[PDB]
């Protein structure tokens, strides 16, 4: 459960690098299929699921865009996320096993971009709220 | 990977008496419901949507069966089990795409049912040596995954 | 979230098996411990750490009666066990991770003594039930 | 484990240019920081409850260099990591009570702030391969846990 403090925490990084949140994703998605490229099982309908590619790229903006919405609705991610949650458990059924793996590839690349910022204690806000995002998702899966 | 003598007879006993028709079904279908992510291949199985429609889905049964005896090679190659499922594992891989995840998400289907078979007989001891076969098979199931 | 349908669960299978709960207490750490040797740690202060010890069955007790304050308080089951959260967190600074392990250990115990009472169904909605206990208590780390 | 002249490389590279005195006390900071529970056998290296008193806490740097200097070893040993961590693996075992899991939450956290120090010329591949080594080295400090 996200205090107040990580609230402000999260949100008052959403806030810098926002502007980035395309490009960030395009690398954290394709960070996750370079080092954990058995989550490629999902994307075996896209011809390039390879790093920075036209699908996976394209797809980068529709996730960290995601993580707008999320980090916007962080009151209430049940809410504001639970149409995500028909998606990745109505249609592509996505083991929620994955979700903590592409967070893990989203930190990794924040810190790349903004390694002054992501300080460790946007790090532990940020995480939770991570985390935050992965149960909502996870909300009717079952 | 090791293995001592008496895990060894806990696991080749698992095999004497384990009812294969039985916990076969009983844990596929308790395996997509669960974690109903896995019907995510099954798809074509039939009636899946609600639990019952599961237990009551046939395929399922035959298949679960299929699962369980699946696992008969790795007791024969025990010092060999991934050189031994190394195809099986790619079929998973490439064929059918499975997130290897939910390999292991079946096998704590596989164990709990177990459980209730053996009752006060699946000790610490016999969970001990089995999740530590079931947690070797499912390795070896991964290791193709490239 | 706990559905309606889960709370009524966990409710009715409590019913049959609270009886016999430091029964269960007991057979699940013994399980930890010696089929999860890396939760020793936690266990070092004793000499006692025996599958069936007598330490390590008072403390059965002592982890189900927690698990019986949780059905009573499974509407909130962030601020119910607040107190649990405290001891875990900073006094025993217990690995969260070492929440899911003890998890599938009562689950398997609890698929041992009582079969006829552990539907796949029973089985879902008291997964879906600890789970959110494990994260009720993780409440007071970070 | 079987590597690649490109991992052999890469971590080659890496691990030369390390700054240790930065890094080190860092990834051990941010991990204390992020991951409170494993400030359980780093309690009377002062107090612990706010962000400067870890960052600003020499018992932690100064401690934040000897693993990551641990790490030196795996490099040069880069086959017998198994082997030759069964006595770090052994001690924090039996010698300190350390939770295993523990170790990839800091090994998690020493590829943040490596991630911060390199940037871009830190790609996926270039992760792939220092989580492949602390994911080997790791598991080699979880061996000796019985
Ligand atoms: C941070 C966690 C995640 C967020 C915010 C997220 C969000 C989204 C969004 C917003 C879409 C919509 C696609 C569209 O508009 O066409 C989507 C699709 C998708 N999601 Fe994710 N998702 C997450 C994690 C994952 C994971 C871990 C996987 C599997 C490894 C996954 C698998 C998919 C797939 C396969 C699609 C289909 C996209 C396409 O076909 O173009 N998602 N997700
Ligand atoms: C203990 C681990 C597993 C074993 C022993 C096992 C066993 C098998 C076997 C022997 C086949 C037949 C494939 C062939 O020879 O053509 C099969 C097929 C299949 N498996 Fe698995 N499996 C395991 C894990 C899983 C899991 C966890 C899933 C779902 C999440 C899964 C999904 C499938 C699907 C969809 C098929 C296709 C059926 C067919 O083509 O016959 N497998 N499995
Ligand atoms: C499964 C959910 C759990 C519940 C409901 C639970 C509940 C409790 C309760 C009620 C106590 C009593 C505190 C006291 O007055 O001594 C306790 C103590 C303790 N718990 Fe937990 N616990 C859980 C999981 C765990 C796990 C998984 C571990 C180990 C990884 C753990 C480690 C401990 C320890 C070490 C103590 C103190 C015992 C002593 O020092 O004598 N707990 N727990
Ligand atoms: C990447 C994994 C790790 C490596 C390579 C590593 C390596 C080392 C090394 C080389 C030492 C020096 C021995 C000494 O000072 O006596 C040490 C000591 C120690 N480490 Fe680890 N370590 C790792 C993880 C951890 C973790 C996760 C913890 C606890 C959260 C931890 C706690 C300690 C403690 C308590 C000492 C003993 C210091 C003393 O006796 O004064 N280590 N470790």
């Amino acid at each position: 459960s996200l205090s107040d403090k990580d609230k402000a925490a999260v949100r008052a990084l959403w806030s810098k690098i926002g502007k980035s949140a395309d490009a960030i994703g395009n690398d954290a998605l394709s960070r996750m299929i370079v080092v954990y490229p058995q989550t490629k099982t999902y994307f075996s309908h896209w011809p390039d699921v390879t790093p920075g590619s036209p699908h996976i790229k394209a797809h980068g903006k529709k996730v960290m865009g995601g993580i707008a919405l999320a980090v916007s609705k962080i009151d209430d991610l049940k809410t504001g996320l639970m149409e995500l949650s028909e998606q990745h458990a109505y249609k592509l059924r996505v083991d929620p096993a994955n979700f903590k793996i592409l967070n893990h590839c989203i930190l990794v690349v924040i810190s790349t971009m903004f390694p002054k910022e992501f300080t460790p204690e946007a790090h532990v806000s940020l995480d939770k709220f991570l985390s935050g995002v992965a149960l909502a998702l996870a909300e009717r899966y079952r | 990977v090791e293995w001592t003598d008496k895990e060894r007879s806990i696991i080749s006993d698992i095999f004497s008496h384990m009812d294969y028709d039985d916990i076969g079904p009983k844990a596929l279908s308790r395996c997509l419901i669960v974690y109903p992510w896995t019907q995510r291949h099954f798809s074509g199985f039939g009636n899946l949507y609600n639990a019952e429609a599961i237990i009551g889905n046939a395929n399922v049964a035959a298949h679960g069966i299929k699962v369980l005896h699946g696992l008969d090679r790795g007791v024969k190659n025990m010092d060999n089990i991934a050189a031994t499922y190394a195809d099986l594992s790619t079929l998973h891989s490439e064929k059918l795409h499975v997130d290897p995840d939910n390999f292991k998400l079946l096998s704590d289907c596989i164990t709990i049912v177990l459980a209730a078979k053996m009752g006060h007989a699946f000790t610490a001891e016999t969970q001990g040596a089995f999740q530590k076969f079931l947690a070797v098979v499912v390795s070896a199931l991964g290791k193709q995954y490239h």
